[PDB]
């Protein structure tokens, strides 16, 4: 079994939203109050022991 | 009677050694054979090869 | 201390500690993002490139 690649590219989809509501939103979201978290589901420490 | 009139000349010199340090014996900057210093049972690698 | 049966195979014990493992990413200027990882009783000891 063998593999090669020719050519990968990045999609992405954008939401058409108006200029004026995307901007506003943009600036509420450069403070530093409305910074952006995430936690990992599976949030552990992995360990093998033979 | 033919046979009577060869010329032989020796082989090539052909040192062989090991390399300078021992260079090529224990590999590095390979990912899939990355050799780990780690902890009692931290599980981290505290080598990282690129 | 674990105690488990017999297996002719070479075996592995897969222990996960769960932690809370938390990014919080601020983008705060045009072009720029920045983050900080908190890992908590199993701290990151890496910080690799």
């Amino acid at each position: 079994a063998s593999i090669s690649f020719t050519s990968i590219n990045l999609y992405a989809t954008f939401f058409p939203m108006a200029h004026n509501t995307a901007s506003t939103l943009e600036a509420m979201l450069r403070n530093d109050t409305n910074d952006q978290s995430f936690n990992d589901y599976l949030s552990a420490a992995n360990m093998l022991y033979p | 009677e033919i046979n009577l009139v060869q010329q032989s000349m020796p082989n090539r010199p052909n040192y062989i050694g090991f390399r300078d340090n021992f260079i090529g014996l224990m590999y590095y900057n390979s990912t899939g054979n990355m050799g780990v210093l780690a902890g009692q049972a931290s599980q981290l690698n505290a080598v990282v090869d690129l | 201390n674990f105690e488990v049966d017999p297996m002719d195979e070479s075996t592995l014990l897969y222990v996960v500690f769960e932690v809370f493992d938390v990014v919080r990413v601020h983008q705060p200027h045009r072009g720029v993002i920045e983050a900080v990882y908190l890992r908590t009783p199993f701290s990151a000891g890496n910080a690799t490139t």
